[PDB]
């Protein structure tokens, strides 16, 4: 697998409207916010999901591009399925003595899925496969200004199995974010593409799926989320020639001269690319 | 008693304003599956000034709903939030650790004095 | 039942005339606003019950046309009837252990309820069928420009109980929107469509209950309320050709030259529709 | 009971002069109005108020005419009365537990009183008896052209109790509309009328109360009140074969040539219907 | 903290004439079942633009009733009115959640001071 030969990084935009971009688990289903700014969140694992779907829809489960986690599915039986694939006995909690052998069954991991090519995994479990770092990294998105998470009523004119009235015989609740533009960033590393194998194809075809991400994501409470901004930048060598912190700051979002009241549109906030350092190039077609 | 009428401490007040909106919503509207309290303290902790103005609104039409009625508490929570609003110049942005801390302190103090019989 | 082949996305335009589209269950019955902007707001859950309501008038609950959501149904019992008609035996709280008894009782229902069909359900309860996400469904409805709702107050000249006050006049209130535009979008995925065999003679009926959906359900407190638009975005590829919000966004509504004052008719708006782009077909339904 | 088999659609013209044609609870009784234009309005509440008021008067309580909101009734003991003619112990706050029963009883409440086949009802009181929608159902009256109301103060030489005050010569007020054409729209439906048992007959005594609404409805807060025009659209088939708007907009109300002043007199409106789509007849009972 | 006539903030000026508007209305039409706040409260503060002008003209007529009446109170409130309305520059079109929060914040310390003496 020729792995890829430069060091990206890339900025992502993307807003919902009278949406759930991501719902926290252990506060009833509201949108993540900041306890202190109220800026809402959405955790990188949403958006590699999101991902993950779009890779699976667009080839169907062909070669070399299945998805390890999937759907309710047992990954003890998937690292099984390796070591067969391997000629190898699974049956030590511990990886294989032979490093040479413990070497394949994670090559082997890496080419066969998709995902863990592509975000890493980690497979020590009662058959184990190994780690994998992952060559694309992506951290928490964060709205650009604070959101205010909205819990709407309804209700239902049907009951399950029966109700104390046989009046409100179902009511419901739906949380919905009225706007909020979000900023992501992401590194992609070479050296552990070079590792895993994560290739120009596969480089396309992530790039296909941040532009697309949203587009077979829609669903009764995720609202209208759409992809707006997609900045990549592209190092000229392996290791890279400018600091992460300095190319996020080229893209920067602002109001412009709609500050008449709250966001309520991508048209409400105005985004402006820098020249990029000596050694780097911007592509902003996305 | 416990609680401090005369705290005049942003948070406190803020506190204390955040607990009698959810009495007059519990009175306006028994029976509901969740209180402000539930909903709107994360949010109402984390920027005040982005949502207290919308939980006063609420806390109106509440309000409007025990008017009504001949029985008249009511009014006693509109003075009682004509009384903690005087203290107040402006909203906080954001508040601080400590800052949210004593705004629990202070709505769990207004909580227990509006539930004496 | 073949599903449908191509990717749709719809621009619904409907107004009220000195009515309540849809009630607030929190704010009293105040009609659905936006507190930060003061635009009028409808769920899409109003809607699809509409459409719902159209379905089950105009069908008569003919074969493989029923609706889930019915009236006081039990819908527990649907599922034992499932699982009778599909021949097992339902366990307290999950699917069939095997996934062919899971995919066939599942099965069942999507394709002889149309809401299952289109919008999909969530059925896991002490009989479990599982979950169908539907390729049809719509976001929140938002008016153009802000609705200010008027409480009306109504008086009644009779009594309900006997009392020491109580042959004596009453009083109570209505809630009432003097008028508003809104716009409702909606998506149509061919993959789900695929998974629950949504077919063409399905999005026909469905182009017809958006249409005349509003034509049967007038009552005390709707008012007066009509659709005037429905333009439809039909893509050449089962995955789409270009991104949702490019073409929600070729539908501009605005204001009518001349009219300035607050809007109080259709006649009050211009609504124009831009070119789609070249793998995308645009009808104007309505 | 051979229910209707049409839909109708009719729109009613009446005016008021130097009169209040319906009191604001609110602003001292004041004429409604709304208040962002003026147009004055009328709800369909005061409408059907007088509908009842002319039956009660034309039938005098026939053995199917009977009104279920009079001045001196109170709504539970009424309810009580149907639980007794089907034989049944009414439960304090919830319907038969067969539903047979409680559908034997709402039949039996719509049968005999004659403004729940008509308008609807609520009766979900302690003596629960379900819920009727109704076929007929009117939006609210909505004045052409803007109304200005005024106030007009009165004496009055006797003084109503001893006080020592006393001369005390009470300024009482009366609030006057000087002239406002008001256009009423309305629907029936087939289908609630099937369910209803709303009949021909029915139909004929609705259009007759239309007609002679406010012939009877004499008094002192009320000038010269008269209905005018009464346009009635009957589709050809149980369901619509034109949207509701599209009819009304046939009928168009415009300043007649020759009058510039403010409106005070029928003269100086022109009323003309245009021509009615070819599934829909349109017949002008006034 | 209470009532600053100076504050010279436009939402805060905005909240001091919808308490003064509402005072006013409540006096020259009693018993009403709904107030002119539980109506328009949240019209108001949403878009004072399009709801304020029609409020004052209304007010306008108010002013005009009770000044026909020998009692007065609607002197003061009419000049109230005046001088808050001469500070406010123009009504705007709509209002940052933080302006609406300032704006309640002026309306109630307005209202309180109305009925104080």
């Amino acid at each position: 697998m020729t792995a890829i030969a430069n060091r990206y990084e890339f900025v992502l935009l993307f807003d919902v409207e009278n949406g759930n971009p991501n719902g926290d688990p252990d506060a009833g289903n509201m949108p993540r916010i900041d306890p202190e700014t109220g800026h809402g969140l959405v955790t990188d694992v949403c958006l590699k999901r999101k991902i993950r779907n779009h890779v699976a829809l667009t080839k169907e489960g062909a070669e070399r591009f299945n998805i390890y986690i999937q759907e309710k599915a047992i990954l003890n039986e998937t690292h099984e399925r390796a070591y067969t694939a391997c000629d190898l006995k699974p049956e030590p909690k511990k990886l294989p003595k032979k490093v040479e052998d413990a070497k394949r069954v994670t090559d082997w991991m890496c080419t066969n899925f998709y995902d863990i090519r592509t975000f890493g995994a980690v497979m020590t479990t009662e058959v184990n496969c190994g780690q994998v770092r992952g060559p694309v990294q992506m951290a928490f998105a964060r709205s650009v200004e604070p959101v205010v998470p909205q819990e709407v009523s309804i209700t239902r004119m049907a009951v399950t199995t029966k109700a104390e009235a046989e009046d409100n015989r179902t009511m419901g609740r739906k949380h919905i974010v009225p706007y909020g533009l979000y900023v992501a960033h992401g590194f992609i590393s070479a050296p552990l593409a070079e590792k895993t194998g994560f290739s120009d194809e596969d480089l396309t075809l992530f790039w296909d799926a941040l532009v697309n991400m949203f587009e077979h994501d829609r669903s009764a409470a995720r609202g209208l989320m759409s992809s707006r901004k997609l900045i990549v930048f592209k190092h000229q060598n392996r290791l890279g020639n400018a600091p992460a912190h300095k190319l996020f700051d080229l893209v920067k979002v602002s109001r412009a001269e709609g500050s008449s009241g709250p966001a309520r549109s991508f048209a409400d906030y105005a985004v402006t690319v820098g020249q990029a350092p000596e050694g780097v190039e911007v592509k902003e077609m996305l | 008693v416990s609680l401090d009428p005369a705290r005049t401490d942003r948070p406190y007040l803020l506190g204390r304003l955040f607990a009698v909106l959810e009495k007059a919503q519990e009175d306006a509207v028994p029976g509901a599956n969740a209180t402000i309290k539930d909903r709107y303290l994360a949010s109402a902790s984390a920027n005040p000034g982005q949502v207290f103005h919308m939980l006063l609104k609420n806390a109106s039409n509440h309000t409007a709903k025990l008017r009504k009625d001949p029985e008249r508490k009511a009014i006693h929570y509109e003075i009682m939030m004509q009384e903690i609003i005087d203290n107040i110049s402006d909203f906080p942005v954001t508040m601080s650790s400590d800052e949210q801390g004593l705004f629990m302190i202070g709505y769990y103090h207004q909580r227990k004095a509006l539930f004496t019989k």
